[PDB]
């Protein structure tokens, strides 16, 4: 258990309305990390509590190739941080803005990374990621999938087990959560859907500006694809994609094994994708540990109670 | 593209 004085503050990587994610060094080792320090303000006065801890208590409890791990989580008297694994390959948002599309294979390639996250999160530990986005997904240095954010995830998920809460990301709802309906963890795999699709069609598969109109296209328009698309794509995203999550792939019993099984992913072997055998279609060229140029431009440029149980060191 | 996104809780 350590403390702010353990750390040198280097690079600004985000700020948000809780507080800001910071590169840090680690004075006693000379490790690089991401460093999230919340104002304790903020969060009470903004209500954000349950989601701080829910994020303390799922990177505690996950241990995953493709999920950011937790080195520390401590607090002082007015901040609480999370010492984190830092992603210097920035997010999918960044890349994709830049690219504008994605190939297949590249698609392939995060989609199975992304897959063995969501299977492990589902079938061990019971969890629901539930805010699945470009934003949310980075690289690390090698090229690899990281995944950021559990602060809108569920526990206690186990199959059927059916949620209420309205969460997310607009553009990312499912069908079924913009109903007010009850909804289980397929949510996770329209998610999924969404994010592939923009990063093969190089747009989201429904937009509006306005929510209500964005919400009324997910509901009622039935998809469309570019007609360069390859039909094993087509399908993998139809299958995403429906409506229905008692009809969407990964809404029966079998989950994220239904899409594992997949033409789309014919070639994939899933112990591989876990043991990070497969080559990244892009390796990220930093130069140092400090090279931040995969982050906005904006940020890189330097610009109460107690919690109980908040405190946590990794272990071995 | 298209402009980055805001998470949110009800
Ligand atoms: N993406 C969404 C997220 C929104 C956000 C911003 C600031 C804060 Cl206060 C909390 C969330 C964001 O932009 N962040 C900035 C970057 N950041 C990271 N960058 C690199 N390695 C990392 N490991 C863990 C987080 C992290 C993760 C958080």
């Amino acid at each position: 258990r350590v403390t702010m004085n353990e750390f040198e503050y280097l690079k600004l990587l985000g700020k948000g309305t809780f507080g800001k994610v910071i590169l840090v060094k680690e004075k006693a080792t000379g490790r690089y990390y991401a460093m999230k320090i919340l104002k304790k303000e903020v969060i009470v006065a903004k209500d954000e509590v349950a989601h701080t801890l829910t994020e303390n208590r799922v990177l505690q409890n996950s241990r995953h190739p493709f999920l950011t791990a937790l080195k520390y989580s401590f607090q002082t008297h007015d901040r609480l941080c999370f010492v984190m694994e830092y992603a210097n390959g920035g997010e999918l948002f960044f890349h994709l803005s830049r690219e504008r599309v994605f190939s297949e294979d590249r698609a392939r390639f995060y989609g199975a990374e992304i897959v063995s996250a969501l299977d492990y999160l589902h079938s061990e530990k019971n969890v629901v990621y539930r805010d699945l986005k470009l934003e949310n997904l980075m690289l690390d240095k090698d090229g690899h999938i990281k995944i950021t954010d559990f602060g809108l995830c569920k526990e206690g998920i186990k199959d059927g087990a059916t949620m209420k809460t309205f969460c997310g990301t607009p553009e990312y709802l499912a069908p079924e959560v913009l109903e007010d309906n009850d909804y289980g963890r397929a949510v996770d795999w329209w998610g999924l859907g969404v994010v592939m699709y923009e990063m093969m069609c190089g747009r989201l598969p429904f937009y509006n500006q306005d929510h209500e109109k964005l919400f009324e296209l997910i509901l009622m328009e039935e998809i469309r694809f570019p007609r360069t698309l390859g039909p094993e794509a087509k399908s993998l995203l139809s299958g995403l994609l429906k409506k229905d999550p008692k009809q969407r792939l990964g809404g029966g019993s079998e989950d994220a094994k239904e899409i594992m099984q997949h033409r789309f992913f014919a070639g994939i072997v899933w112990q591989h994708v876990y043991e990070k055998k497969l080559s990244p279609p892009f390796k990220p060229q930093v130069t140092s540990e400090t090279d931040t140029r995969y982050f906005d431009e904006e940020f890189t440029a330097q610009m109460r109670p107690h919690f109980p149980q908040f405190d946590y060191s990794a272990s071995s | 593209g298209r402009p980055r996104t805001t998470s949110f809780a009800e």
